[PDB]
RNA sequence: CGAUGUCGGCUCAUCACAUCCUGGGGCUGAAGUAGGUCCCAAGGGUAUGGCUGUUCGCCAUUUAAAGUGGUACGCGAGCUGGGUUUAGAACGUCGUGAGACAGUUCGGUCCCUAUCUGCCGUGGGCGCUGGAGAACUGAGGGGGGCUGCUCCUAGUACGAGAGGACCGGAGUGGACGCAUCACUGGUGUUCGGGUUGUCAUGCCAAUGGCACUGCCCGGUAGCUAAAUGCGGAAGAGAUAAGUGCUGAAAGCAUCUAAGCACGAAACUUGCCCCGAGAUGAGUUCUCCCUGACCCUUUAAGGGUCCUGAAGGAACGUUGAAGACGACGACGUUGAUAGGCCGGGUGUGUAAGCGCAGCGAUGCGUUGAGCUAACCGGUACUAAUGAACCGUGAGGCUUAACCU
RNA sequence: AAUUCCUUGUCGGGUAAGUUCCGACCUGCACGAAUGGCGUAAUGAUGGCCAGGCUGUCUCCACCCGAGACUCAGUGAAAU
RNA sequence: ACACAGGUGGUCAGGUAGAGAAUACCAAGGCGCUUGAGAGAACUCGGGUGAAGGAACUAGGCAAAAUGGUGCCGUAACUUC
RNA sequence: GUGAAGAGGGAAACAACCCAGACCGCCAGCUAAGGUCCCAAAGUCAUGGUUAAGUGGGAAACGAUGUGGGAAGGUCGGCCUGCGCGGAAGA
RNA sequence: AGGACCGAACCGACUAAUGUCGAAAAAUUAGCGGAUGACUUGUGGCUGGGGGUGAAAGGCCAAUCAAACCGGGAGAUAGCU
């Protein structure tokens, strides 16, 4: 199926008779506006471009405009593009309601992770600390060991160092879905999402079935 | 810690070539003073957007 | 991480911070403006502005609050009666940043900071 | 974010009393097993209170046979049915932590009048 | 959360008086026992004329935690003490006759039916 | 030997398979269960402690196991310095002695600010053939590919008995990883209160300074785990060991020389992330630029005046973005930041006044006062310009399509 | 044993588990009486072992406060 | 060798609390230590706090944490008393 | 004998192996060892056979034969032989 | 009364961290031992190199000690580099 872009509310939790608090997270759905739909015959590959949310004028440039003009529908937050299935169609700006989400069960959410900056690799990769006493000098988080003697001679790829952590698209697979809701754009999710409150989620169907 | 050969001038000029400055192009005028300043900032007599602010 | 933090520390401890921004917020109540480098400006109005709010109501509670935070008896004086009854007529914000330039001394950015009604 | 405060007030319960840290309470409590459902009590000392709207809880310090049980509880929460006061407390702190190693008779708490 | 080298309180008539966790059982590299949870034990204190002598090494299952529990609703039970049930060696079955103090809603297994029944409060 | 400076431990790994577990098979002195041996298979996983400086080893207790090796017996410009292998001293033995040891004991300085390669991240310049704003396809690359227990099948097949399946399904755990603060908590020297000593604000009251935030008690937002959600797959293609169908050479037989079908955590996909510097520089959508003079080597030439757009950049307010860059939001046609109002939260009944108490204190005003980073509004303050960069339709041959 | 190679000798105690420790055996490689032998109260920044409280020593780290690191202005080394 | 966190003999030495010339805050008196301004990453240094456990770390409780005052009661083996 | 004290061409690279001893210059020809599909100069030359293993392009005891050739015995069983196959696991 | 006890000045230096092209060619911080005595310190004097002095370590004798520093023999000698 295809998916939709919603902004990340927030969380709370959802109290059921038999007294379990169920963990949500509110995803603001809107209604997604299709601006292009491409098809093999001139894309190499089908799939639709939506739009979500509202902008100005004076924020919008030329163009965004006139893409969004071609479309036929009002400008939105930024485009995104999900892929087609076999059998679907869309019409260019058609809008597509939360209705998609009635009868899924299980639902994946994509969304860059908060950013953590330059993180060290106790907080990046997990690694274990050394002695804080028992003489250790200047070594209390440092990584150690990074490689072998003179036979490898240099480091290998992809070796597990201090660096950016955080701030990068995160996918969070076979979410269940509380409650959806149409005239109020909302979407519970059970659990935790990537992302701030505020930001732009994308929600498709669980591949992993 | 220390290095094995000496580096060039050409290493050196490279280095050299990230390290550089650049000329403020953002210089405007006031309407009434007439006199040069940088962008949100007064003027040398205390002007600022047509307005003696600073004595 | 510096996430949804506010408040600037400026190289100083909190005790350090609290007395320069004590002083600090004297005398620009005494002479109206002054200069200052910029991010000290900038937290100078959070210091400040409250003082003027306390400044607008009038009781011997709030008189005791703001000499509590000054520790000036004439500071506290003329921000009763000149700058209290002045700003009665607006909503916040009484303070006015314009940077000047850069001290020769240490290149700083600095800044004049002044009071809305000085005219 | 009206949203989330939206759903908050939908899901909070208006039969919720008013009552202090160090008042005595009673909870009573819906426990389950299979289709028949007892209502169970437990009483003790509010020792602490924390108000969020929806996700607020206390914390109520009972000492049983031989240890001392403290157990929190979601107030808004249907696990909970019933929430009575019977002994209002007269302490002037917000959080009774200082019981848990009070241990005796001056973990007494006097009581106050209206 | 009970893990090696840790003192607990016995909440049953078996004799013993404090035992110390020395393996938390359930799986390799595991770290913590919750309540319901086995746990390999020596005895440190005993009474003399008791069903265990003081130096011995059994099982049992942890009853009472600082930690608590964590109900579904999201509700807290802490205790005040960490106490446990001993066990047979191998037939996971308790020693004693008696259980001192509550429990918790946990227990209620096919393996400890009989001390949810012994004990004085199930809460 | 104009120095390759250590046995072990810690942190960090990486490879091989002569495979410890998980996976697939063959034979069995394999009834089943459980095993013995052999073949294929390196995807992952592959203990905590007591003793000793120990590697090794002995012992205690779990699971699926606590694999064997290589990498300067990996790893000290990463850490420790217990042993060994300095200078002090003592015991036993040896020698008259200085001293020495198939020995033992107590104590005994571990330097280096990273030039180059490498690696982890993040930028600037240019290219990509007019310039610009976006959305993608995917050549290629990286990560998890761990598993216990219980239940149903079923007390079924098997089996003298006792025990007790294969295949299949479901539930629940341990370790690991990813994400987030709704819950439980931690912190929260920017919030509130208590309190000791002292100094000051003239004094009382009330405050402020210092004493580690003076010592404490709680605690907002953020950050975070012990907290809470999710993941390991299913499937498909080609296979290893192995099982076969049909089948001649060789009138039979034969899994094979022709052809066909199954067949593993292994390989390629499938899941997630990066990704057109993929110089092989890709695709799609949209926007903008449609002037006149001269000259010389008839150049993809320069210059003159006018235009210099779409957009970008600089500057300002800034951010759950951040070392600096970069990234995102906003710049009066505005909620970007500060302030203000309302609220929420936290601390917890301010100060002043009155009453009781001659006298510490209590009582009413009062769940008062104060409240950071939170929520909703509000232009009060600060975000002043088409000012700067970026232009005038974009080279030759061919090939189809109109002259 | 500050002395014992075999040797982590053997038995008892301690610990779930003790190459260290404590009390014994003598089979003293290779104790021994002023190069003093054996005890010994008190003392010791002395050596070895055990127990209680205590704790970030660790399980397994989390947050915060200051000083550097980082950026801007000025001055401006070193070994090699 | 320096406008160097070192060394250098003797005299005077007040208020409050305090046994005290320790200590904390002050008087007289003298200083703010001759590079600064922002940012609020990793990591290092010096500190504060910490759920459950309490030496499981390590060669070793190293380091930290903990106890800490006055008056009264009481206080073991051993001993040169 | 060579290197030491000898450069040049070959064996990928490789003092000591093979060919060959540099007086200097030349944008001439012929050869040695080794080679003639491309990297990379020269035969995708000619004739008669073998191998089906990438043997060539790492090896043994032994095992089976998979084929080629030769001489013998009553269509069939043995003998000698060329190229093969398995044995053949490492960072 | 005490080569008595706890603990400042004073003397010393047991542990850890920092520092190791340092602030310092031996220190700082936090702890530490003695602290009426075999104590410590100021001024001056004496002991001179196979010599001094040494509550003894081959310790100290001007940042140097299994034989100080300076000058001379001296361009020692070096089958070594
Ligand atoms: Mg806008
Ligand atoms: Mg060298
Ligand atoms: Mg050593
Ligand atoms: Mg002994
Ligand atoms: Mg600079």
């Amino acid at each position: 199926m295809i998916g939709l872009v919603g902004k990340k509310v927030g969380m709370t939790r959802i109290f059921t008779e038999d007294g379990v608090s169920i963990p949500v997270t509110v995803i603001e759905v809107e209604a997604n506006r299709v601006t292009q739909v491409k098809d093999l015959a001139n894309d190499g590959y089908r799939a639709i471009q939506v739009t979500t949310g509202a902008k100005k004028a004076n924020r919008v440039t030329k163009p965004e405009a006139g893409h969004f003009a071609k479309a036929g529908v009002e400008a939105g937050r930024g485009l995104w593009e999900f892929r087609l299935a076999e059998g679907e169609e869309f019409t260019v700006g058609q809008s597509i309601s939360v209705e998609l989400f009635a009868d899924v069960k299980k639902v994946d959410v994509t969304g860059t992770s908060k950013g953590k900056g330059f993180a060290g690799t106790v907080k990046r990769w997990n690694f274990r600390t050394q002695d804080a006493t028992h003489g250790n000098s200047l070594s209390h988080r440092v990584p150690g060991s990074i490689g072998q003697n003179q036979t490898p001679g240099k480091v290998f790829k992809g070796k597990k160092m201090a660096g950016q952590m955080g701030n990068e698209r995160v996918t969070v697979q076979s979410l269940d879905v509380v409650r959806v809701d149409a005239e109020r754009n909302l979407l519970l999710v059970k659990g935790a999402v990537p992302g701030a409150t505020g930001s732009d989620l994308i929600v498709k169907p669980a591949v992993k079935a | 810690a220390v290095q094995q050969n000496k580096p060039t001038r050409s290493k050196r000029g490279m280095r050299r070539s990230h390290d550089a400055l650049t000329a403020v192009t953002s210089l405007s005028v006031d309407k009434t003073s007439g006199e040069k300043h940088l962008r949100h900032h007064i003027t040398a007599d205390g002007y600022y957007r047509g307005r003696k602010v600073i004595a | 991480m510096r996430h949804r933090k506010s408040g600037r520390q400026l190289n100083r401890n909190s005790s350090h911070r609290q007395a320069m921004f004590r002083n600090m917020a004297g005398s620009l109540v005494r002479h109206e403006i002054i200069k200052t480098t910029l991010p000290k400006a900038k937290e100078l109005r959070r210091v400040v502005e409250p003082l003027i709010t306390l400044a607008k109501t009038d009781s011997v509670a709030n008189r005791r609050l703001a000499f509590a935070r000054t520790r000036d008896n004439e500071i506290v004086a003329k921000l009763f009666n000149e700058l209290g009854p002045r700003f009665a007529s607006r909503a916040g914000g009484y303070t006015r940043i314009l940077k000047c330039g850069f001290r020769a001394g240490d290149n700083a950015p600095m800044a004049y900071i002044e009071l809305v009604d000085r005219s | 974010s009206n949203i989330i405060k939206q759903l908050e007030q939908e899901q909070m319960k208006q039969d919720v009393p008013s009552f202090r840290p160090g008042d005595t309470v009673e909870v009573k409590v819906w426990v389950v097993e299979g289709s028949k459902k007892r209502l169970q009590a437990f009483e003790g000392v509010v020792i602490a209170i924390r108000n969020r709207g929806l996700h607020s809880a206390f914390t109520v310090r009972k000492i049983s046979n031989g240890e001392g049980v403290e157990r929190v509880f979601q107030t808004h929460s249907p696990v909970v049915d019933s929430i009575s006061v019977k002994r209002r407390g007269a302490v002037r702190k917000a959080k009774l932590y200082y019981l848990r190693e009070r241990t005796g008779k001056a973990a007494r708490i006097k009581e106050r009048l209206n | 959360m009970i893990q090696e080298q840790t003192m607990l309180n016995v909440a049953d008539n078996s004799g013993a008086r404090r035992v110390m966790c020395i393996k938390v059982l359930g799986g390799s590299h595991r770290r913590y026992a919750g309540v319901g949870d086995i746990i390999k034990i020596t005895i440190k204190e005993a009474i003399p004329r008791g069903k265990v002598k003081k130096g011995d090494v059994l099982k049992a299952v942890v009853v009472r935690t600082k930690k608590g529990v964590r109900r579904p609703d999201g509700s807290v039970i802490r205790f005040d003490g960490n106490a446990c049930v001993l066990l047979n060696n191998n037939s996971e079955q308790p020693i004693g006759t008696r259980i001192f103090g509550p429990v918790t809603r946990e227990l209620r297994s096919e393996k400890f039916m009989k001390i949810i029944s012994l004990a004085p409060e199930v809460l």
